[PDB]
């Protein structure tokens, strides 16, 4: 359900600069409640990923297309991890006799 | 210059003859490929048969 | 009654093949295969040759069409009609293999052997060739003892693994939508029902 | 095996060899292949989609299994003449799929999520990549290199066993039952090698048993044939084959195994069981 | 004269390359003819057998 909700965040383009903005964070709140995480931290990481440029940390900027691509990659990685966990659980259940 | 140009005509004429012979000689092995492949195809099918 | 009805899509009545007179008539008629634009390969009678070619007539329509000698292929006698093993065909060629595959598919036989690997054709319909009775029938049966079936290949692989003590691998190759998933499903079902 | 065992046999060239395309795809050394070029361009200094396509066209341009997409690049960038047919590929978003970048902040947040399932899913985060403007404990492997390692381990395992190939054919692309497409079936039997796979079994010797294994498994057929005592394994099988009255064109004696045509062991197995039938009962 | 001689050298080089190509192409026909005769010779006894 969380993977399904991911992507509904309609990012808007700022009129001043080229920065992503989430005017309606309902989908973000739903995804955070489903996956079990915070909403403010998730929004700050999606719109301002904290990464070091070589020395200290800096809040890098993200555009609408970049934010959409990041959301898609996150959903893909989540689905891949879920499939891997399911396969591992199936293998463990099948390899539990001798 | 006529001697050098004259020799160029022989070389050019020979080159043109080689081109005409090349296209003619090329068809010899090219057309032979059809008969060669035909014989091979008939021989391959004959070998299998 | 389920097994009796499923046997129709497995065994082939060989009583309608034993006929030396029919084979002699076919040999005297001299029939061969030829390329087609709507049926892969169609039958045709061989006539007098003309150089590197020979005129032939289509058994369906009967039109005298010229066909190259390289495109003609020999036809198998009536004895090799819906054979159980493709390796037993006398005139082995593309046309004969295609005709045998078509005859086996239209007759309700998607499985067909071929030397050491079996061939399968997607029927696109749930066939009655999958049941507990059929699985029990194929239990402990050689490859040349039952009609072509994935259960037969699975049993042969299991027997080889138990005898030679060497591992096996039921590999399935084919284009998307050929039936590899169903073949693997049936192999796993047979292994779980037999090797339990 | 025929050449190693030393037997009368001629080399038959079937022509089926997809080594060129497999090399063009995976071959890392020598001329960089498709996967090798994508891995080399996996970095993000100046490479893009158009630059990667140009590099591929400049490198693997003269390869026989490489052509342009129709007249113009309307819906594809290049083609690869595979064993089945020509496929039109589009080099769009390929670098991202090969790198598979992920947000480090969101990854760490999911790893430390309150939910137990989400924490177990993202328990392994040391293999995530997400940098911008070479080894790293071998964790900087792309999706292409990771798939090659997984496939290499798979192909190496199947070679150690006895593969039982089961070829699957499709009648048509319309999902219609009972409608067989001869044009589509003919194209599959050619690339699949069904015809070439049957001639090798008929003309060759798919059956072969070791000298020692052939004795104990077939001595009941001709008990009074070998001298009751010690005898060489190779010479012992010669006396058994002679007693069985087998044609010379139905077996080939090598240096360690005894080959047989397609259908010889099937007859001996039935005769062997019939001989011991009175004992088993 | 020097420029005209250069054209003869270039023309002679072209005819020379054509002669080399003709020799290679002729060798193909000679080899194909020899191989073609082998298939024709191998098909005689093949059909007889
Ligand atoms: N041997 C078979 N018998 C009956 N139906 C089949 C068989 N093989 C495939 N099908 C049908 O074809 C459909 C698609 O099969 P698919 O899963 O694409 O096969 P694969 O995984 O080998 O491509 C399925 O819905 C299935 O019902």
């Amino acid at each position: 359900s969380g993977v399904l909700q991911l992507g509904n965040i309609v990012f808007k383009k700022e009129r001043n600069t080229d920065q992503a903005s989430m005017p309606d964070n309902t989908a973000a709140q739903k995804v955070s409640h489903l996956l079990g995480i915070n909403v403010t931290d998730f929004t700050r990481g999606i719109l301002t990923p904290r990464i070091k440029v070589g020395r200290d940390y800096v809040q890098k900027a993200q555009t609408k297309e970049q934010a959409d691509f990041a959301i898609e990659a996150l959903a893909k990685a989540t689905y891949e991890r879920m499939f891997r966990w399911l396969v591992l659980r199936i293998n463990k259940a099948l390899d539990k006799t001798k | 210059m006529e001697d050098s140009v004259g020799c160029l005509e022989t070389a050019e004429e020979v080159k043109r003859k080689l081109q005409k012979d090349l296209e003619g000689l090329s068809q010899r092995h090219e057309e032979k490929v059809a008969a060669y492949d035909k014989l091979e195809k008939t021989k391959t099918r004959l070998q299998q048969e | 009654m389920a097994q009796q009805a499923a046997d129709k899509y497995l065994y082939v009545d060989k009583n309608f093949i034993n006929n030396p007179l029919a084979q002699a008539d076919w040999a005297a008629k001299k029939l061969v295969w030829v390329p087609s634009d709507k049926s892969g390969f169609e039958p045709a009678s061989l006539k007098e040759e003309v150089g590197e070619e020979a005129i032939v007539e289509l058994v369906e329509n009967g039109k005298k069409v010229k066909v190259n000698k390289d495109d003609i292929q020999k036809m198998n006698p009536p004895k090799f009609s819906k054979v159980e093993d493709m390796a037993e065909l006398t005139c082995l060629n593309e046309a004969s293999v295609l005709h045998n595959l078509k005859e086996r598919y239209y007759s309700g036989l998607i499985y067909t052997y071929s030397g050491l690997f079996c061939v399968v054709i997607n029927p696109y319909k749930n066939l009655p060739i999958y049941s507990e009775e059929i699985v029990e029938m194929y239990k402990g049966k050689k490859r040349h003892e039952m009609p072509p079936h994935i259960y037969a290949i699975t049993d042969t692989a299991y027997r080889s693994m138990m005898q030679d003590r060497e591992d096996q691998s039921i590999l399935c190759t084919g284009e998307s939508g050929a039936g590899k998933t169903e073949n693997t499903k049936k192999v796993i079902q047979y292994l779980a029902y037999v090797a339990s | 095996e025929y050449q190693r065992e030393g037997i009368e046999w001629n080399f038959i060239d079937f022509g089926l060899d997809l080594q060129p395309c497999i090399d063009l795809i995976e071959k890392p050394a020598g001329p960089p292949g498709i996967l090798a070029l994508l891995d080399e361009e996996c970095w993000f200094p100046k490479a893009t989609d158009k630059s990667f396509v140009e590099k591929v066209m400049q490198e693997q341009g003269t390869h026989p299994k490489f052509q342009k997409p129709k007249q113009l690049k309307d819906k594809a960038d290049f083609c690869i003449i595979h064993y089945a047919g020509k496929v039109d590929y589009k080099a769009d978003e390929w670098l991202m799929k090969n790198m598979d970048p992920l947000n480090d902040n969101i990854a760490t947040l999911l790893h430390q999520s309150s939910d137990k399932f989400v924490s177990e899913l993202w328990k392994d985060v040391d293999r995530i990549i997400g940098l911008d403007q070479k080894t790293r404990k071998g964790m900087f492997r792309t999706v292409g290199q990771l798939y090659k390692e997984q496939l290499a381990k798979l192909m190496a395992t199947l070679r150690n066993t006895n593969p039982n190939f089961v070829r699957c054919i499709i009648p048509n692309h319309e999902k219609k039952a009972g409608k067989l497409d001869p044009h589509l079936v003919l194209d599959q039997l050619r690339c699949n090698g069904v015809l070439e796979g049957i001639r090798i079994c008929r003309q060759g010797f798919p059956n072969r048993v070791v000298f020692q294994e052939f004795r104990q498994r077939y001595e009941i057929l001709t008990p009074n044939s070998i001298p009751k005592g010690f005898m060489d394994g190779k010479q012992a099988c010669v006396l058994m084959i002679k007693a069985l009255e087998l044609d010379s064109n139905l077996y080939r004696i090598g240096q360690s195994k005894v080959f047989f045509r397609a259908g010889v062991l099937a007859h001996l197995e039935e005769e062997r069981d019939l001989k011991i039938t009175d004992v088993i009962i």
